[PDB]
RNA sequence: GAGUACGGUAGAGGGUGGUGGAAUUUCCUGUGUAGCGGUGAAAUGCGUAGAUAUAGGAAGGAACACCAGUGGCGAAGGCGACCACCUGGACUGAUACUGACACUGAGGUGCGAAAGCGUGGGGAGCAAACAGGAUUAGAUACCCUGGUAGUCCACGCCGUAAACGAUGUCGACUAGCCGUUGGGAUCGAUCUUAGUGGCGCAGCUAACGCGAUAAGUCGACCGCCUGGGGAGUACGGCCGCAAGGUUAAAACUCAAAUGAAUUGACGGGGGCCCGCACAAGCGGUGGAGCAUGUGGUUUAAUUCGAAGCAACGCGAAGA
């Protein structure tokens, strides 16, 4: 029933080797909508697609234009599939985009990973 | 990594200069890099291997 | 195959209506060497469509064949643990040839008393689509978008 | 030859304190809603008790992206964030000084990766053992989800590695070419010095290969070898808290074991090419009845032969 509107918001784009998330919040890191691959009915080998991301991004874009959101900045974080169709299907819903940005996180020592796999 | 969209250029300028950015920086090495762990034997076995191919393409060059 | 030396055999000796998709389609209809079976067959189903209604069969049989082509195929690759069926747009020539084994072959199992008659059935049948080759057709476009994830 | 005194350089050489930034994990809170995670595919697992995602705050531990390089330092093992303090060696230039003061080294003494052990702290990530899910004929494994000792610190022990350049230390001579590190000179160039790399003439080597950083030509001293197994094992001695370490045989058994290279064959190695080899199509066989050859069985005899592709409508174009 409630409402609300905001526009200039921020669309964080998370990819993955397995899976992408989408989310548009606005410029406090306040969620509106969400979407992702697994909710666009893949679900497997076609969940780790750049065709899902599309999917995915147009479907949270759809979602998230009840409040208006005339223009939007991009955030992208992941080294999976996805990394860019998601981004082209942003304008595609009719936003536009002010800036884009990478902000995957790069320890610089760190912890350290996991074995390597004896495929 | 971080572009501006400046002065209405398409967005097909604005994304390749973006993957342009992405690619200088070596983002995606960055995190190929440290998604298992290598031993520090093996990196000085691909330290090593580097090396020599590069001297010998530098060699062979002249 | 590999060579790529076979070019194509041109033959085109339509009897009495003058096309070519008519010859072809009595090739497709032909067993066992009997053309002139299969040129009565078809004939005979030509003249029962045109006796059955006001419309001429020459455009009936064209305009059920452009009910028929299907628009994409499905073709499948291994990758070593699942075979992926990607999607791929049929070539402006394969159409009218699957079409036209798709209508003969399941002309041979409508059912109804000969031949002549089962292709009449199915030509009145696919002109409006609703038989079971128009079936076939829509699942195969539903199973090829279903697979759209990989088309490339 | 070997050392001393005096200016100056380069350095992840060592030890003791302090401080940074990126990232992970946990906790608290706001937005928000149905998925997240994982895989060759899945499942276990995490979520409507509100997860994943996003924003703000806090705690704690460990490892120091880029610079980074066939780069540097160290006797070796080894040493990468920054700053201060204590400290060892090397390189470099001139003058002066001592006057063989040197090399090697059985015993002996000391340093020595990782794992491991004892006492006391610490706990993020990772991860032997362990549990569950898959795979499989089975799977005490590879793969997935978690996870304890350990990995970190202080002190003590252990004293072993493919601890390798598989090449003991010291000194003298022997064509050249191209890089690079820390310095000197002379007019970017030439010369020279101590390291670090790639080629290469002689010479050497069974060959591969080495070749001024020799495996070349010569000196000084030390260690070690004597066919493969049994065996670096047994017993004794000495070290250790324990794991174990070190010194170290015999009977018996075999007639070989081994190094380098050549030809072929092969590979769940690579690169090209072809063939009804796949892919796109048409018609069949396997089911029925009969014909015919074979196996087996039966018989006095069911006469011999052909046996994956390359035997079975085959010798037989006529019991
Ligand atoms: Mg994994
Ligand atoms: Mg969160
Ligand atoms: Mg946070
Ligand atoms: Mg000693
Ligand atoms: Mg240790
Ligand atoms: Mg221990
Ligand atoms: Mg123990
Ligand atoms: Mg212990
Ligand atoms: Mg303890
Ligand atoms: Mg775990
Ligand atoms: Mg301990
Ligand atoms: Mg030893
Ligand atoms: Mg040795
Ligand atoms: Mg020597
Ligand atoms: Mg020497
Ligand atoms: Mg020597
Ligand atoms: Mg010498
Ligand atoms: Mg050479
Ligand atoms: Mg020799
Ligand atoms: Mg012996
Ligand atoms: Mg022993
Ligand atoms: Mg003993
Ligand atoms: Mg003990
Ligand atoms: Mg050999
Ligand atoms: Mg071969
Ligand atoms: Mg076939
Ligand atoms: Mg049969
Ligand atoms: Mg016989
Ligand atoms: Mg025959």
């Amino acid at each position: 029933k409630v409402k609300k509107t905001v526009v200039d918001g921020i669309a964080h784009i998370h990819a993955s080797f397995n899976n992408t998330i989408v989310t548009i919040t606005d410029r406090q890191g306040n969620a509106l909508s969400w979407a992702t691959s697994g909710g666009s009915g893949f679900r497997g080998s076609r969940k780790s697609t750049p065709f899902a991301a599309q999917v995915a991004a147009e479907r949270a874009g759809q979602a998230a234009l009840e409040y208006g959101l005339k223009n939007l900045d991009v955030n992208v974080k992941g080294p999976g599939p996805g990394r860019e169709s998601a981004v082209r299907a942003l304008n595609a819903c009719g936003y536009k985009i002010a800036s884009i940005t990478d902000v995957t996180p790069i320890p610089h020592n760190g912890c350290r990973p996991p074995k390597k796999r004896r495929v | 990594p971080a572009v501006k969209v400046k002065e209405n250029e398409p967005f097909d300028v604005a994304l390749r200069r973006f993957k342009r950015s992405c690619e200088k920086a070596g983002v995606l090495a960055e995190v190929r890099s440290r998604e298992f762990y290598e031993k520090p034997t093996a990196e000085r076995k691909r330290k090593a291997a580097a090396a020599v191919k590069r001297h010998a393409k530098k060699v062979q060059r002249e | 195959p590999r060579r790529r030396v076979a070019a194509k055999r041109e033959v085109l000796a339509d009897p009495k209506y003058g096309s070519q998709i008519l010859a072809k389609f009595m090739n497709h209809v032909m067993e066992s060497g009997k053309k002139a079976v299969a040129e009565r067959i078809v004939y005979g189903a030509l003249d029962k469509v045109k006796e059955r209604g006001k419309a001429d069969p020459l455009e009936t049989f064209e305009k059920a064949l452009d009910a028929i082509a299907p628009l994409v195929e499905v073709k499948s690759r291994r990758v070593g643990g699942a075979t992926y069926q990607v999607p791929v747009e049929v070539r402006p020539s394969r159409r009218n040839a699957l079409a036209m084994r798709w209508l003969v072959d399941f002309a041979r199992k409508r059912g109804e008393k000969s031949m002549a008659l089962r292709l009449a059935g199915e030509l009145l049948d696919a002109a409006e689509g609703k038989g079971a080759a128009v079936k076939k057709r829509e699942d195969v476009h539903r199973m090829a978008e279903a697979n759209k994830a990989f088309s490339h």
